[PDB]
């Protein structure tokens, strides 16, 4: 259910062009006459409001927008009914003879399995998971442990529900600890970050993904190349300068994987640009990054403004540790800046005691703050020094 | 954690991005 | 036209060019740039943005 | 499929050219893996300097 996630999630905001929603548009009707597509542009319309929650024909009565074009016709009408009886009365009845005849056992739990993989296009949750739980007192080994646990990922990821997949991604994993292979083992983990994407942990979710999607792909969802553009952009951004050229600028699948595409720009554009000290030809390749990666993608565009605020004051402060004071004739008159629109970009950070630096307003010579010495000896030592009798006198005074 | 989900608005990348293009048209 | 001479182009080209930082460096620092341009023999653009990347 | 399945001395001639497919794509690891076979089971066969050479 990648092609109608993917294509579909320019649905939420697309501000480049207006055919981007209308090419996707084609996928999601001609993915939806094989199997039901139904429930997922039922919860498009439920998500995001006053903008493409009007284009659904009936959930309440509506038009606005560009988009007539999503939308369910008489036809697909009329197979709502088609598709229910195939998917349920059809099956239903199929697998409850077999409880009669009793024919073997796990094959008993795999149609419980794949009967389960179609409440997910039925649209009715409550019978997803118990149709699971019926094949999961008959599950002995972990060959059908597999899809158990692909079908409930795809829970949170059919229906964008980050709340009450996470439940039951961690209540496998806890309840029954083995993991297998190390392939599984970094599949319960993979599930893990998801669901911490959605809240913005930062660094501690995605730094898995760099990791994963360096080494093994699905690939019965999508490709190896479509998703690996959420690792590009997140793998200059978690890890740090200094052991990116090490990790990132050279790589066994990184250095082969800008050859399948030029839809990336970030592993190969961005990184020998920041390796190179060079941001005169580094800020021009951020301006087809966002379009072009950030927003298609889908969690790469859960963050989107979150990217930069990041990312800005970093590729500053690298600079500013290659020399003791610097000149505004090179930040204002040449790279990514004017001399008053400087003020927006530094004038924000400083106060959230993100960088220190200091800009001067007459002769043009910025200066940069080295803490020398005293670094986290000194200075820092006092910040989290006081925590040491708040956390103890927190809940320490009250006895119990 | 839910201090960084408010305080980023809709600046930045749709805005600044923006910028940057007549920027270097100036120059 | 080679790429493994490429390759090693940069390679040789930073190796020439921190050798002649040892010998600026070795002394005591604090010197003028536009001086220490005229010991390397590339442009105080060139020289600077080099100095820095090592 | 030409694994000893036609001959087995061609492989020498098909790892070592595997190994240049990957070296414009800068990758080290299928290029190392390639050649180390090639090198390892030209043991057994010798090509009239065509091969070795490389």
């Amino acid at each position: 259910n990648y092609e109608v996630s993917e294509k579909a999630f320019l649905l939420t905001q697309s501000k480049v062009s207006i055919e981007q929603r209308k090419e996707a548009a084609e996928f999601v009707l001609a993915k939806i006459k094989e199997e039901e597509m139904a429930p997922y542009y039922k919860y498009l319309c439920e998500e995001y409001l006053v903008n493409n929650g009007q284009s659904d024909l009936e959930h309440d009565e509506k038009s606005d927008s560009l988009n007539e074009w999503i939308k369910f016709d008489q036809e697909l009408y009329n197979e709502l009914c088609k598709k229910n009886e195939s998917k349920i009365k059809e099956l239903n009845e199929k697998i409850q003879k077999l409880e009669e005849d009793d024919e073997g056992e796990l094959e008993q739990a795999q149609a419980w399995i794949n009967l389960g993989e179609y409440y997910a296009q039925i649209g009715d949750k409550d019978n997803a998971e118990k149709t699971l739980g019926k094949s999961l007192s008959k599950a002995i080994s972990t060959g059908a442990k597999i899809d158990v646990m692909l079908t409930i990922a795809r829970l949170g990821f059919f229906y964008n529900d980050q709340l009450y997949v996470k439940e039951k991604l961690e209540a496998v994993n806890s309840m029954i600890e083995k993991g297998g292979d190390w392939e599984r083992r970094n599949r319960y983990k993979t599930y893990y970050g998801i669901h911490c994407l959605a809240v913005r942990n930062f660094k501690e979710a995605a730094k898995l993904l760099v990791d994963s999607l360096a080494t093994f792909t699905s690939i019965e969802l999508t490709s190896y190349e479509s998703i690996a553009t959420y690792a590009s952009v997140t793998g200059l951004f978690t890890l740090e300068r200094t052991d990116l050229k090490s990790k990132v600028i050279d790589s066994p699948e990184l250095l082969s994987l800008i050859s399948t595409t030029a839809a990336l720009q970030s592993i190969s554009s961005l990184t020998i640009s920041l390796y190179a000290s060079d941001y005169a030809s580094y800020f021009p390749y951020l301006l087809e990054t966002y379009a072009n990666v950030l927003i298609p993608c889908k969690y790469l565009n859960r963050h989107a403004d979150f990217f930069v605020r990041e990312m800005r004051r970093k590729v500053y402060a690298q600079l500013l540790e290659s020399y003791k004071t610097l000149s505004l004739k090179s930040m204002a008159s040449a790279f990514g800046v004017s001399v008053a629109f400087l003020d927006n970009d530094l004038g924000k950070f400083i106060p959230n005691k993100q960088l220190n630096c200091v800009i001067d307003r007459v002769n043009g010579i910025v200066e940069t703050n080295r803490p020398d010495n005293k670094n986290a000896q000194y200075h820092l030592l006092v910040k989290q020094g006081d925590g040491l009798l708040t956390k103890l006198q927190k809940y320490g005074a009250a006895v119990r | 954690e839910n201090w960084d989900d408010v305080e980023v608005d809709d600046d930045f990348t749709n805005e600044l991005k923006a910028e940057l293009d007549r920027y270097k048209r100036e120059n | 036209g080679d790429e493994l001479t490429r390759s090693h182009f940069n390679a040789l080209y930073d190796t020439l060019l921190e050798s002649n930082l040892c010998k600026i460096i070795e002394p005591f620092e604090c010197v003028e740039i536009s001086h220490i341009s005229k010991i390397i023999g590339l442009d105080t653009q060139q020289v600077e943005g080099k100095l820095s990347q090592m | 499929e030409f694994k000893k399945l036609d001959d087995k001395p061609s492989l020498v001639d098909v790892h070592l050219l595997e190994s240049k497919v990957y070296h414009k794509l800068r990758n080290l690891a299928k290029s190392k893996a390639s050649l180390t076979a090639a090198r390892t089971a030209a043991n057994s066969i010798y090509c009239p300097t065509q091969t070795v050479a490389e």
